[PDB]
């Protein structure tokens, strides 16, 4: 029980000059403490000046506790049993000091140190804590109720845990108890310590569920804040596991969260908001709601408003916290919006009307945020008034306020779709006018806004934006000389995005002479070790798919360096794995943008990709990708394979019996991309290999046909599926035609809905070629059939002679008048295409 | 993926 007098006067001596005014005698002062952390014996002193020495004032003593705190954050791992066990003994015995600072001081301590050493090392803590809750004395009760909060906090999946046994069965009780405390800090700490177990259902409150909701219940209209903020979290956590003793009392919830989303406590007022939002994914809500609805939007949109904090903090990176009451309350319309689609138009549309032309600006803005926020679950009763509202938003653009440019162009892009379904002349032309002149506003926020809208405005509009390359290109360059760093990630997907949606339109040379020059600039000036890279490859995999062979001057040393990338990468992971302390893993994203840069290279290339291949290393090293444990690697590799099958299939063939067992077990749908692009290549390979591939259809089949018919499956995965079940039936009928029973149905379900392209034309010739081998697979569902047939606009014409040898086929088999029995089922537009396009 | 402006977002 060492105080030890000569090195008490020199720690005490140390703490004064760490409170002095200057920096000079404070950062020397605690690089000196600190460094005293090598004696095994200084960190006695510490708690010894906090809790035992009355004749020091308070600040020093508290500080002197707050640094031992931060003596266990770093540097626990080495402390002594004595020590910790002298510590601990003097927090416990002095968590409820009658000084407040004190008591908060050594409070933080208790959580700091049962948070360390998880909580095996104070198995003493707990039971202590629950026995310091029934005390006498107020400052002790709170005391230990505080330090049990933060510890249910931290550690709430720990205490539900085997590792400590299972305490929560006697806390849960003990806590619901304290629910009617008289003071309101102790109900606090007990609502707050309960609302740590609702998510993760833990057993201990489901059977003390009913005397839960009972407690809170009473204490609903609490007139402390804290307590009305831990009683909405309750309530909203309580939607998502028991959902099932809400529904009683939900009117009653509801209309007390419409009383409490209006709380004069922003706290409050958020965590009700919250509410909403929860109650918007029960598929209950569509019906408990209606009747609530004319009280709840008003409540949402003036939530709506810009907080006029958030005024000055806009107009350091400028910009307001993740989550507002502004962006919760947009959030729950959004949500409801697509919840009751039209139905919701009577609610809104008068206070629009109200909002958008409104003279206060603040207004105007929440206006045509609402605008944007009921634009997708409301959009086809929102149709008929775009024809005033989308130029009335276009002046917008040019409004004096930065923040109602910032909205309008987000909300214009909201109807993006709209605008190009329409003459391009009267919307699409002046409002690409407008968006690029505010691609280059002066204010950081409204490039941003500008850039995404741009940016979405060009996936909309695609190839109708040819004819103004030129203008496009001169901005977006300029504004890469311009644009900060923040901006830069949204202009290079602008620019990507551009090359998709224009594709080779976009490589002529004077287009090429404008945009490559800047990204050559970048990609000459960043290191292999920077992170810059990832936008900048991402970007150039669209520009090099779009610019084809106009890409030829740049191809080697961009090829040259994705394999460079793909090959550190790799060997710096085997230096990690063999030796984890001595090399650092590396960031997999270089090889996942580099991979990706090689795709667009071999899909814009072609054949000329060729020699590039065959002088490098890269199919060694993509069936290494292809391993990764990281999926979206294993991803990116698949795509690649894809295309250099595509590309140069003679560099290909020899890795075919390598690289098929590893596609055949990525056909895992819990992983949907890995398996869309796994399933896509072992199509492309199937055309490739031909007769060829029929080894490897017993393989692969059953898991494409188990696919094609799960439910809840993504309808591209489903899409390619269907394309790579039609391609293996195109090079291997006899092998595929068996199943024709079994996928047909969903495969015409998902192949009707994709534009003709080269990939509907490959799988269609292989389900003409499964019928003729085996016409009994269709028989039962040919409705399917001529519904996916008439789903064509303009087949080749052996395609179309093919559909045509199979209808007549089955016409002239069945019958004359069978035929009209069954064409009796076919919709007007169905039973017309086949009568005019094949003579029924 | 994001990257494009939103004034709010639905997933928190």
């Amino acid at each position: 029980w060492k105080p030890d007098e000569q090195g008490l006067q020199q720690i005490l001596q140390l703490l004064k000059e760490s409170q002095s005014p200057d920096t000079t005698i404070q950062r020397t002062v605690q690089q000196k403490l600190e460094q005293l952390n090598q004696y095994p014996d200084f960190n006695n002193y510490l708690i010894f000046v906090l809790t035992k020495l009355k004749s020091e004032d308070e600040p020093t003593r508290s500080l002197s506790g707050l640094i031992l705190k931060n003596n266990v954050k770093a540097h626990f791992q080495n402390f002594p049993n004595g020590v910790t066990d002298f510590i601990k003994s003097e927090c416990l015995n002095n968590i409820g000091d009658s000084s407040p600072l004190i008591r908060a001081t050594v409070g933080i301590l208790i959580t700091t140190i049962a948070s360390k050493g998880e909580l095996q090392n104070w198995p003493d803590l707990l039971p202590k804590l629950c026995s310091l809750l029934d005390s006498e004395d107020y400052n002790t009760c709170e005391g230990a109720f505080g330090a049990l909060q933060k510890i249910c906090e931290d550690s709430a999946e720990i205490l539900d845990s085997d590792v400590l046994d299972r305490p929560l069965n006697i806390m849960i009780p003990k806590f619901l108890q304290f629910f009617k405390h008289s003071s309101p800090k102790i109900r606090s700490h007990a609502v707050a310590c309960v609302n740590q177990f609702i998510i993760s259902r833990t057993q201990a409150l489901m059977l003390h569920i009913d005397s839960f909701i009972e407690n809170l219940f009473a204490l609903a209209g609490d007139e402390e804040p804290e307590v009305r903020k831990n009683v909405c979290r309750a309530l909203v956590m309580l939607l998502e596991v028991r959902m099932d003793r809400l529904l009683p009392h939900m009117h009653n919830i509801v209309e007390y969260m419409l009383q409490r989303t209006q709380d004069q406590d922003e706290n409050v007022a958020l965590e009700a908001c919250e509410f909403w939002l929860t109650l918007a994914e029960q598929p209950i809500c569509k019906d408990v709601l209606v009747r609530h609805l004319p009280k709840l939007i008003p409540v949402l949109v003036n939530g709506m408003k810009y907080s006029d904090i958030d005024i000055i903090l806009l107009k350091d990176d400028d910009t307001i916290s993740d989550w507002n009451l502004r962006k919760c309350s947009a959030a729950a319309l959004d949500v409801l919006a697509n919840v009751y689609r039209d139905e919701l138009l009577p609610h809104i549309l008068p206070l629009l009307k109200e909002l958008l032309f409104h003279h206060e600006w603040v207004v105007k803005e929440s206006g045509i945020l609402v605008l944007g926020a009921i634009a997708e679950g409301c959009m086809q009763g929102m149709i008929p008034y775009l024809p005033e509202l989308i130029p009335h938003l276009i002046q917008c653009l040019s409004d004096k306020k930065a923040l109602v440019r910032s909205i309008t162009c987000w909300t214009l892009s909201r109807y993006a779709h709209w605008v190009v379904s329409q003459p391009p002349d009267t919307y699409l032309k002046p409002l690409m006018t407008e968006l690029l002149k505010r691609i280059l506003d002066s204010n950081k926020r409204v490039q941003e806004a500008a850039c995404s809208a741009f940016a979405t405005l060009e996936e909309e509009a695609c190839t109708e934006l040819v004819p103004y390359l030129a203008y496009i290109l001169d901005t977006l360059v300029f504004a890469f000389s311009k644009y900060q760093h923040k901006n830069l990630l949204i202009l290079y997907d602008a620019i990507g995005t551009l090359a998709d949606s224009v594709g080779h339109h976009l490589n002529k040379p004077e287009y090429i002479q404008m945009l490559m020059p800047p990204l050559i600039q970048k990609w000459n000036m960043l290191k292999d070790e920077d992170k810059d890279l990832f936008p900048l490859l991402e970007c150039l995999s669209s520009v090099a798919t779009a610019l084809q062979s106009g890409f030829l001057p740049y191809c080697e040393p961009v090829y040259q360096r994705c394999v460079n990338l793909v090959q550190k990468t790799l060997a710096q992971a085997m230096l990690n794995n063999a030796q984890p302390d001595q090399y650092e893993a590396p960031d997999k994203d270089f090889m996942i943008v580099a991979l990706d840069l090689l795709s667009g290279l071999a899909e814009g290339l072609g054949g000329n990709i060729e020699q590039l291949v065959a002088r490098s290393n890269i199919l060694t090293l993509m069936y290494q990708c292809m391993q990764d444990k990281m999926p979206e690697v294993r991803q990116s590799s698949f795509a690649l394979l894809g295309d250099l099958t595509k590309a140069c299939f003679q560099h290909v063939k020899p890795c075919i019996a390598d690289f098929m067992p590893i596609l055949g077990t990525n056909l895992n749908p819990e992983f949907i991309s890995v398996c869309n692009n796994a399933t896509w290549a072992i199509g492309e390979i199937s055309i490739q290999m031909g007769i060829e591939m029929q080894p490897y259809i017993p393989m692969v089949l059953h898991q494409l046909v188990e696919i094609i018919n799960r439910p809840n499956t993504p309808k591209t995965l489903l899409e390619n599926t269907a394309i790579t079940i039609g391609r293996l039936g195109y090079v291997c009928p006899q092998e595929v035609a068996p199943m024709l029973q079994q996928f047909i149905r969903p495969w015409c379900t998902s192949l009707r809905n994709i534009r003709d392209n080269e990939e509907k034309d490959s799988a269609f010739r292989g389900i003409c070629t499964m019928i003729s081998v085996n016409p009994s697979g269709v028989i039962q569902d040919f409705i399917f059939f001529c519904d996916a047939v008439a789903s064509w606009i303009n087949p080749k014409d052996d395609l179309r002679d093919m559909f045509c040898k199979i209808l007549h086929g089955f016409k002239n088999q069945v019958g004359d008048e069978n035929w009209r029995r069954f064409s009796d089922q076919f919709p007007l537009p169905l039973k017309e295409r086949l009568a005019a396009f094949y003579g029924v | 993926p994001r990257v494009r402006y939103n004034p709010y977002t639905t997933r928190p």
